[PDB]
């Protein structure tokens, strides 16, 4: 569970993002694509070429998401609703993936905010990730 | 695939005892009960429901019996996992778009499977032998993928 | 999160387990330290010898905690929560061998309650041990 | 270990860069406050009770000075991770009795350690190098594992 302090460190971090949000989203995804391959069997629909528009979209779809939940911190689970049902229902990642991905994300945060992504951050920003991964889940069956 | 002779010995044995078209239909149909969201690869066999519409739907068996067969044919090759299963790794990745995670779920089932006929048989130390066959099978169904 | 329908068949089929509760327990742990041996290094005080008292003692103490979860369904978190104290603040057990005894103790009961152990009553069984794995690695962080 | 020559270059090329002793002390510090359940194994180290505890900690400093030491020489014998980390193996397993999933871990906040000093150097290619070799270094460390 989030404490005071990590809704503190999250909204911070989220913050200093701010409208870079959906590039990094893309970014956070083009990573897993490299470097899990194995994620790119729920996309072949998609474009996955370098700078690819479909990628970007997406990111930035992800990002809004995100930015979702960190606005509604103390109301996760009802917030994210409509995509925990999409993912259970329609889309039926396999959960180890999110991890792959909430992974890609932080490699991304780290490499573009030296000066947040102090070991305290880094590690309620890892807690975060794991309960929206837990939320987009938990309707899985 | 460090598997000891007296393991091989234990996989073998045990094995010439299965009724693969059984065994197969229902590793297939618990998987897409116990695992739910497996179900997305097999939209088109109809009715999946319910447990009763999964174990009883006769695409779901055959798929199976299919899957099973090439699982069997690959415990006569286990000196060389990769190379009996290259070709059905690119097919897995290039047409069928399936994410490796779903072999282990597979051999977890196989594996409860295997005791729930065998009972006594299925021993610890047997056990211990299957684990390390399906572990086996998926890293080479999952060795071509990119 | 157990439906009805789960935690029905859940009562039902440990019922049968009834009195082979302990051994069963200590089966499971058996088949986990052989074909997983990576968890033996939670246990190195335990002498692991086929038919060890330690092991034996264990086995019938997991099963006991079990059985208060099945007979707790409805209330998992308050019921064990001093036994999830005890894994997030002393022995910290990695989250991810829990999926491994799960698995050791669904073929243990596959493979002595053969009429039971149908594709919906497995079902349930698995999503049992999840949330009970859930719950005692909710205070690791 | 399937490295490319371009990935291998890569990695190489990077590592140059890095000053281990700094880098080590981050990692370890890193991977005690991110996971604290991996404290199980510093009683002896002292106060790990914040963040500020773990980083500044002398002895966290001077184990993950070690423990990147043998990774570095580890990354000069890439075609022989298993038995460069052979007697280390069996350390880990027989001696101090670590659970194999702590390498994986440390291999992903390293991960995130040279992300966060390198910044836009660290682009997508070179991290999926890493990866790769974060992975075949904990497997070999998990090699000797019975
Ligand atoms: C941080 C966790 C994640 C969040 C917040 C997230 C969020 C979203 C959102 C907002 C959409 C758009 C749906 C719409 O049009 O309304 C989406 C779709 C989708 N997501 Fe998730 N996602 C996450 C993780 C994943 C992962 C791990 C996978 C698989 C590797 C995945 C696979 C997909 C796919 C395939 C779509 C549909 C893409 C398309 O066809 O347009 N997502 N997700
Ligand atoms: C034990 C590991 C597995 C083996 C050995 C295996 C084997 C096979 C084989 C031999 C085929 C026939 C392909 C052809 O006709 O040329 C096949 C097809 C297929 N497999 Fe696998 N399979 C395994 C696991 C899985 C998993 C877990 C899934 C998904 C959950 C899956 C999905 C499919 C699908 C969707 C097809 C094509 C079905 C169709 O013709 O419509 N397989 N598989
Ligand atoms: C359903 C999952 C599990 C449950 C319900 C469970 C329950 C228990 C119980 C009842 C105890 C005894 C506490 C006491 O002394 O009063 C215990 C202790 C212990 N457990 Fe967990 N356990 C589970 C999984 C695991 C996992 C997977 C491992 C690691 C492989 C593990 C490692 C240990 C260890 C090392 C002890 C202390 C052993 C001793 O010194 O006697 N447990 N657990
Ligand atoms: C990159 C992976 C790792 C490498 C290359 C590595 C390497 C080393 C080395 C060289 C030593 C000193 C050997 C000796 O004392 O004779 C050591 C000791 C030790 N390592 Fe590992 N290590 C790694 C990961 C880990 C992790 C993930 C853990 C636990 C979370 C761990 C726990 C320990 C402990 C407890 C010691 C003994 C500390 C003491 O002196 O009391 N190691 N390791």
């Amino acid at each position: 569970v989030l404490s005071p302090a990590d809704k503190t460190n999250v909204k911070a971090a989220w913050g200093k993002v701010g409208a870079h949000a959906g590039e990094y989203g893309a970014e956070a995804l083009e990573r897993m694509f490299l470097s899990f391959p194995t994620t790119k069997t729920y996309f072949p629909h998609f474009d996955l070429s370098h700078g690819s528009a479909q990628v970007k979209g997406h990111g930035k779809k992800v990002a809004d998401a995100l930015t979702n939940a960190v606005a509604h911190v103390d109301d996760m689970p009802n917030a994210l609703s409509a995509l925990s049902d999409l993912h259970a229902h329609k889309l039926r990642v396999d959960p180890v993936n999110f991890k792959l991905l909430s992974h890609c994300l932080l490699v991304t945060l780290a490499a573009h905010l030296p000066a947040e992504f102090t070991p305290a951050v880094h590690a309620s920003l890892d807690k975060f990730l794991a309960s929206v991964s837990t939320v987009l889940t938990s309707k899985y069956r | 695939m460090h598997l000891t002779p007296e393991e091989k010995s234990a996989v073998t044995a045990l094995w010439g005892k299965v009724n693969v078209d059984e065994v197969g239909g229902e590793a297939l149909g618990r998987l897409l009960v116990v695992y739910p969201y497996t179900q997305r690869f097999f939209e088109s066999f109809g009715d999946l429901s319910t447990p009763d519409a999964v174990m009883g739907n006769p695409k779901v068996k055959a798929h199976g019996k299919k899957v099973l067969g090439a699982f069997s044919d690959g415990l006569a090759h286990l000196d060389n996992l990769k190379g009996t299963f290259a070709t059905l790794s690119e097919l897995h990745c290039d047409k069928l778009h399936v994410d490796p995670e779903n072999f282990r779920l597979l051999g977890n089932v196989l594996v409860c499977v295997l005791a729930h006929h065998f009972g006594k048989e299925f021993t610890p130390p047997v056990q211990a032998a299957y684990q390390k066959v399906v572990a086996g099978v998926a890293n080479a169904l999952a060795h071509k993928y990119h």
